[PDB]
RNA sequence: UUAUGCUAUCAGGUGGAUGGCUCGGCUCAAGAGCUUAUGAAGGACGUGCCAAGCUGCGAUAAGCCCGGGGUAGGUGCAUGGAGCCAAUGAACCCGGGAUUUCCGAAUGGGACCUCUCCGUAGUGAUCAUUCAUGAUCGGGAACGCUCCGAAUUGAAACAUCUCAGUAGGAGCGGGAAAAGAAAUCAAUUGAGAUGCCGUAAGUAACGGCGAGUGAAACCGGCACAGUUCAAACCGAAUCCCUUCGGGGACAUGUGGUGUUGUAGGGCUGUUCAAACGUCUGGCGGUAAAAUCGAACUUGCCUGGAACGGCAGACCAUAGAGUGUGACAGUCACUUAGAUGUACGCCAAAAGACCGGAACAUGUCCCUGAGUACCGUGCGUUGGAUAUCGUGCGUGAAU
RNA sequence: UGUUCGGGUCGAAGCAGGGCUGUGAAGUCCUGUGGACCGUUCACAAACGAAAAUCCUGGUAAUAGUAGCAGCAAAGCAGGGUGAGACUCCCUGCCGCCGAAGGGGCCAGGUUUCCUCGGCAAUGUUCGUCAGCCGAGGGUUAGUCGGUCCUAAGACGUACC
């Protein structure tokens, strides 16, 4: 099952945390000249070369 | 350095603490003698074991497991979990 | 102070945009009335929370009033009595500029203050 | 002003200071609990102003060779 | 009400051209120019009340302390909510400190494991000494010095030649580097260290004498500066470390004299006396953020709003320019012209320090070796029997 | 660009359509839109004029409501719910598929796809109230299971050259 060290799960931790929608306040504060970043995928596309 | 970060307060963490055990978010970069010490230290209460988690998101779990009984409640009550 | 080689307009406006904050209280600087002027030897002076502003320029000509607040990045001060009125009704401040505006009674609490109109 | 400013740090005594140390350390755990179960905190400046007092008091330790 | 269609114009959709604007780019000029084992550049991970990216920062984590400048607000790109901080002088700017996770020159051992093992808490490798200690290692846009080194292409094919000592590689290295005080260039008799620019000149020279390659000296400028060892004579009279007790170097030579060609120096005798340079000194200059800096916001018209039109009043050692609800010398910041400045740097008077310049005398003594030259092979060069290098062999005088 | 004379919020550039002038390159004026800049005399410059390069970049037609959504595993029907909306989501009954693989255990690989709640613009070869999709929250506990330890093929480091 991909038996990790500590530094692998480390940085897939991260790279979970990245996939996040930008929070409503940004867009409200911005106004609406912030509305994604490039950090966003998808599990089953392109891998990530995380590891 | 500080091992001990803040109690974690979750539904699986409060249902913990009624057989007399804590769940603490500490350090990622510590063991569990580090942990031992510094809880025994801020606390007074004599730990008797301790089991260790790392999490998707990051950060370290760790729950203690205290020898005299009730401690935990009276833990919880003084850092205002409750 | 930036002198006659930077008659860029590039230039000139890259130095008013990106300004040290301590630059920017300087260009909060409006008139004195004609008392003023004469009792402190300076021409102008800074526009400060708390003093009377007579508006000058725009839809409230001869409107007087007090400053409400000021903010340093906007570059725009805020008036007693100039206001803007939403579509459901509430009276909102309009802010205004500095340099539309001539000061008619100092606001004298900082004790510094009379130091730092001049020299 | 502030939960300390430099005068009152440097004008206690060490141990004034260390215990001054572990009441910010302490409330700032039970800050961080309340706050870590999705909860609006009861006042989100809290945080800030705990941790940089407790970056003064820890200057000033080590400036007086304390630690 | 002739359907499906054809041509032209109009209204709308889609789309993002044109115009206007522009905190961006590019080129030239003037400055300034090293940093790291006291742990760099770069990377991983973390850090915000609501925080995903970038930026900053490091478990003291969009930050802490001190001194100055600045004055009423602040909370990065990024004017949302709720809070906090600030007259105990914040935010911001200039200078100086503190904390500074793990990897990385990475350096106690080990890495398809940015973590892990023993903890004997860790001087990794190579070096110098008096063996206390000290030195080197990595990075840097291009520039610099040494060594190794192609082919396409041109010759209307192609081999010498050319492309070209170019592209590329290895080593070393600073704010610059390299060179540098004639065993020189001249021509009849002269000049007087080096570098860089101009010219000589597409000339001399080389070459299937084809294509092509290709200088220097004289002369004019920029800038100027000369000296130190080895030996002859004396023989420890010298140097360095230090707990100030002492210890190491050294007769296989520390130190003094001496440094050159119409020869010089030493030995021997006379004379004149002290030029260049090193140190202390800080008169006086340069010098952070920064401070001061003239004169309209006057009347009527248009307009959502005057910096505009029509009238009137002023400034100028300031009519460069930007902002402001449309075109601004007089509204704001500026400008012309003046003041101020900690840490540093430069430096004039004035004192102390080693001391230098000539002459006369000679079977007197000293003046750089596998070197200079030569034979032979190859590379390179404009270098031609007359460039430089260096493999082998041979090889002087004083 | 240098120089001379000007225009513009009582409406500049640009755009759409028209009138007149010139053999022509083109100029000027009018109407609608637009909301801030544009010319001219004498000269000088150039990153200076496009219909074509199986030209480059962007936008967009016909083909066309067409092919495909069959071939190796032809699978659904009744009743009852939920919901604005049900061939397609849920429960019961009947009828079916694999049954030495389409079941169970797990390496490498993936990296949150796992569980709950709330949604349906896009994704799903149709629809959808469903979902490996979208938003919020939660979840992995070891002296005995593995790694860690030993060495194989064979690597790497320091020294010598
Ligand atoms: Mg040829
Ligand atoms: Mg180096
Ligand atoms: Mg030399
Ligand atoms: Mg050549
Ligand atoms: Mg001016
Ligand atoms: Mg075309
Ligand atoms: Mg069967
Ligand atoms: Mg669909
Ligand atoms: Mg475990």
């Amino acid at each position: 099952m991909s038996h990790n060290m500590k530094g692998q799960k480390k940085r897939l931790a991260k790279a979970h945390k990245q996939n996040t929608r930008v929070p409503v306040w940004v867009i409200v504060k911005t106004n609406r000249k912030v509305v994604s970043h490039p950090r966003r995928r998808h599990w089953r596309r392109r891998s990530l070369d995380v590891k | 350095m500080s091992s001990i970060n803040y109690p974690f307060v979750t539904e699986k963490a409060m249902m913990l603490l009624d057989e007399n055990k804590l769940q603490f978010i500490v350090d990622t970069r510590s063991n569990k003698k580090q942990i031992l010490e510094d809880v025994e230290k801020m606390y007074g209460f004599k730990v008797k074991s301790v089991r260790t988690m790392t999490t998707m998101k990051g950060m370290k779990k760790a729950v203690l497991a205290f020898e005299e009984p009730e401690a935990a409640h009276e833990i919880a009550t003084r850092i205002g979990l409750m | 102070m930036i002198a006659m080689v930077s008659k860029q307009p590039r230039k000139q406006r890259k130095a008013r945009y990106a300004a040290p904050l301590h630059i920017r209280q300087k260009f909060m600087g409006a008139r004195l009335s004609e008392a003023l002027t004469k009792e402190y030897g300076t021409r102008s002076a800074a526009v400060i929370t708390g003093d009377t502003v007579k508006v000058m320029r725009g839809d409230f000509k001869g409107t007087e009033g007090k400053v409400q607040s000021v903010s340093l990045m906007d570059g725009t001060i805020t008036v007693d009595g100039v206001i803007s009125t939403k579509v459901d009704g509430t009276e909102v401040p309009r802010p205004l500029n500095p340099s539309n505006v001539m000061i008619t009674k100092l606001e004298m609490k900082d004790g510094r203050r009379a130091s730092s109109i001049k020299k | 002003m502030a939960i300390l400013r430099t005068s009152e740090i440097r004008t206690m005594t060490i141990e004034e200071r260390a215990d001054e140390l572990e009441n910010l350390n302490n409330e700032l755990v039970r800050e961080r609990a309340l706050t870590s179960a999705g909860g609006a905190p009861e006042n989100p400046g809290r945080i800030g102003e705990i941790r940089r007092t407790i970056a003064r008091i820890k200057t000033i330790q080590h400036e007086l060779n304390e630690i």
